[PDB]
């Protein structure tokens, strides 16, 4: 069965600068000003609400329709919630503290 | 810089006579710093065109405009041995 | 004999590590080659044989069309043996490597050596006959290896293909036990036989 | 020429084989060895209390070899000499066997021009590593197995045989050693590996069933009990007496409960004396995996020790103790306060799985779902100078 590489993409410098200049757009490589980065916010969190959906959905299809068992997917999912955070506790209110700050 | 020499010209002859127009575009890619700088076509000139005034009717029907990215280079083959024209860059969407 | 294509399709299988032909039947198919390469080139030298497998998991594509014998061999040098044959499949792959050639005049022929019986069906097979007459494909089954200890229903098939044709369709029986596997296809008609319109 | 070695053996024989052995003169004559190898392997689950096999066999070692896959050769050979328990003459007769086909290989690879035959060299190995566990010369075996593990490692196109002799040989070495960790794992590995091919019988399932049970119930690390349940081969023999409370201790441990277990360690006492001395161990291990459970199965991560202390049937002092034990096995990390009475932890090794833990992190998910939802419209609408 297939194993997925992550990829994020590369070129060199050879190749690089004809991209940058070609390009005739804001980018999704590169960045201007505040502005730019408020839409780099909206698109970011837009990404994790699709792709939260998928693994609900997912968890759907294993006690409905009943495709076979991953404990590769079960098992990665289950750290997830111990590395959930959760409010009330003395953490949260060290970050008022820096906000206050900054 | 982008200009020819002697052998490079006899290389460029006999796309010519393969092709009725063909370019020639050369890459010097360590004076390129914006990948697109330090690029330059150029097109063979004939040595009719020069004795009878028959070299500048590619001024003509286009945009008329040349664009230099070494103005010494450039201009030394502009009369010896090549006309220079300016070079454009194109994508579709799906490449874009 | 003149321009003409031919898909070798022969199977490794569990029935060919018998040795009814010397020293294994792997040994005398490999004999088998040589000979119907160089008659095709006798005829016409623009004959081009290719060769598939129906042997494996998956059938698949051990050499291209070629003017050379060497290479043909090249590649059957590393086959499979532990599968069996797979005889719709098998069709299906040689009408694509037909298609691919240097020039479109040359005959559409297949030729498939049978050492196993079918892993496939009659459901598949009826299905195939239909497919191959509009795209005047011969099957020409040269059995030797259903007929051991087996009965074969592949008569039906070579009857419903033939009509005027490119090349023919004919079955060629080539006894089971010795009788060296390699000059019996070599007599038998395999140019002998010819189309017409 | 063959027509002793086949004569001789029926009398020996039960009369029922008899048909057997004249099937074996119908192939050689066809000369046709497809049928003929289908028809040895099939001989020794009929005569597996009758070494009459063995003797078959020799006469088929020096005749079809290559004309016979070495597959084939290497698992009908093995039947015969595992059960042999004259272990000399198992390890006298793999080594000759083992000198034919490193000579016969070097031309044979040309010749037929289709085969291989370097495949089966590796498995002898095996078999030879195998006769020396029961011999009980279990380092001797483990060094073989350990150059036997280099080889194969290098390779990626060896068949589904290879792997399967393999783990099986490993397994066996942790057994006699009573490692019960590793005997689980190494076990499982083998049951994946299973061909639909003869190289197993209707014994060996049975008999892994129980390796296995034994070996789960006293891991140090194990909570593999749901994966067990689950699995077809512990599935089927519940039925009989010996499978029956180990099914029902198996099943109590999955779930947490401690009416059911409890009253089976009782029976287990005076009935095993393996589990007579493994009394303390087993109780302890009930409430170390019921104590994960509890706060995990919760969506608050921080827990009480009142509420564990009725649950694992035990006081406060114990409790800090499982809690201690486990974060040095490495199955949570955390902290322990008796300052203020928690357990707050942090880490999970992965659950067991079971349709309704499943249920249990779905409706979990959704909980946070509607908090990205609902902000995701805020702050779209919000900015008026996203690009102006």
């Amino acid at each position: 069965t297939f194993l997925h590489l992550p990829c994020t993409i590369e070129a060199e410098e050879a190749e690089e600068i004809g991209v940058e200049h070609l390009l005739r757009d804001v980018r999704d490589q590169a960045a201007g000003g505040l502005s730019i980065r408020l839409t780099n916010q909206l698109k970011s969190l837009k990404g994790l609400q699709s792709k939260l959906k998928d693994v609900v959905e997912y968890l759907d299809k294993v006690i409905n329709k009943e495709l076979p068992i991953n404990h590769t997917i079960l098992g990665k999912l289950q750290d997830v919630f111990n590395l959930l955070p959760n409010l009330g506790t003395p953490d949260d209110d060290e970050i008022d503290v820096e906000n206050h700050d900054r | 810089g982008c200009w020819l020499s002697s052998v490079d010209v006899n290389t460029q002859k006999s796309f010519e006579q393969l092709n009725s127009r063909a370019v020639a575009v050369v890459v010097d890619p360590i004076q390129s710093v914006k990948g697109k700088v330090v690029i330059d076509a150029f097109r063979l000139i004939d040595t009719g065109a020069l004795i009878n005034n028959l070299e500048p009717r590619q001024t003509t029907s286009n945009t008329g405009l040349l664009n230099k990215a070494n103005i010494q280079a450039l201009i030394h083959g502009l009369n010896r041995h090549y006309y220079s024209l300016n070079i454009d860059y194109h994508k579709t969407a799906k490449e874009t | 004999m003149v321009l003409e294509a031919t898909v070798l399709v022969i199977d490794n299988s569990e029935y060919s590590r018998n040795g009814d032909f010397p020293r294994t039947r792997f040994e005398a198919q490999i004999d088998s080659v040589e000979f119907i390469f160089q008659a095709k080139r006798n005829s016409n030298p623009e004959n081009t044989v290719g060769l598939i497998s129906g042997a494996g998991a998956n059938p698949r594509v051990l050499s291209t069309f070629t003017a050379e014998f060497g290479k043909i061999l090249a590649g059957l040098h590393d086959t499979q043996i532990e599968g069996k044959l797979h005889m719709a499949t098998a069709l299906q792959i040689a009408q694509l490597t037909l298609k691919h050639r240097q020039n479109k005049v040359q005959h559409q022929r297949i030729v498939a050596f049978v050492c196993s019986p079918i892993s496939d069906s009659r459901d598949e097979l009826i299905r195939l006959a239909k497919t191959l007459k509009k795209n005047n494909v011969a099957v020409d089954i040269i059995n030797f290896g259903e007929i051991e200890q087996n009965t074969e229903l592949l008569d039906e098939f070579i009857a419903a293909v033939n009509n005027p044709q490119e090349e023919t369709s004919h079955l060629l029986t080539v006894t089971p036990g010795p009788r060296l596997l390699y000059e019996n296809i070599a007599s038998s008609p395999i140019i002998l036989e010819e189309g017409s319109s | 020429e063959i027509d002793t070695i086949l004569s001789t053996l029926r009398m020996e024989a039960d009369p029922s084989l008899h048909p057997l052995f004249e099937q074996f003169e119908k192939f050689y004559e066809e000369k046709l060895w497809f049928q003929l190898s289908e028809s040895l392997t099939k001989f020794f689950d009929d005569a597996k209390s009758t070494p009459l096999r063995l003797r078959l066999y020799d006469n088929f070692v020096s005749k079809f070899y290559d004309k016979i896959n070495q597959l084939s050769v290497v698992k009908y050979l093995l039947a015969s000499l595992k059960d042999s328990k004259d272990f000399d003459e198992s390890l006298k007769y793999l080594d000759d066997l083992k000198a034919q086909f490193q000579e016969l290989d070097s031309k044979k690879q040309r010749n037929n021009g289709s085969k291989d035959h370097g495949d089966g060299i590796l498995l002898i190995d095996s078999e030879i590593a195998r006769t020396y566990l029961l011999k009980n010369d279990l380092v001797k075996a483990r060094d073989l197995l350990d150059d036997l593990e280099k080889t194969l490692d290098k390779k990626d196109s060896i068949p589904l045989r290879i792997t399967n002799s393999f783990y099986s040989t490993n397994s066996q070495y942790f057994k006699f050693k009573n490692d019960f960790n590793s005997f689980y794992y190494t076990s499982l590995l083998y049951l994946s590996t299973l061909e639909p091919s003869t190289s197993i019988t209707l014994a060996e399932r049975q008999q892994l069933a129980y390796d296995l049970s034994i070996s789960a119930l006293l891991g140090d690390k194990i909570y593999n009990f749901g994966e067990l349940l689950h699995h077809p081969i512990m599935e089927t023999i519940v039925n009989d007496s010996n499978y029956d409370w180990l099914f029902q201790l198996l099943n109590a441990l999955t779930v947490g409960d401690f009416d059911k277990f409890d009253s089976l360690i009782k029976v287990q006492i005076s009935k095993i004396p393996i589990l007579a001395q493994h009394e303390s161990f087993l109780r302890q291990k009930i409430c170390l995996m019921t104590l994960i459970e509890t706060v995990f199965v919760k969506n608050i991560r921080m827990l009480s020790f009142e509420d564990i202390s009725k649950a694992t049937h035990l006081p406060k002092d114990n409790v800090e103790h499982l809690v201690m034990r486990a974060i040095s096995l490495g199955l949570l990390k955390g902290s322990i306060d008796q300052v203020n009475e928690l357990v707050t932890i942090s880490w999970v090794q992965p659950r067991i799985i079971s349709g309704d833990q499943i249920t249990k992190m779905k409706d979990r998910l959704v909980e946070w779902n509607d908090q990205v939802e609902k902000l995701g419209k805020k702050m779209e609408a919000r900015g008026q100078s996203i690009w102006v």
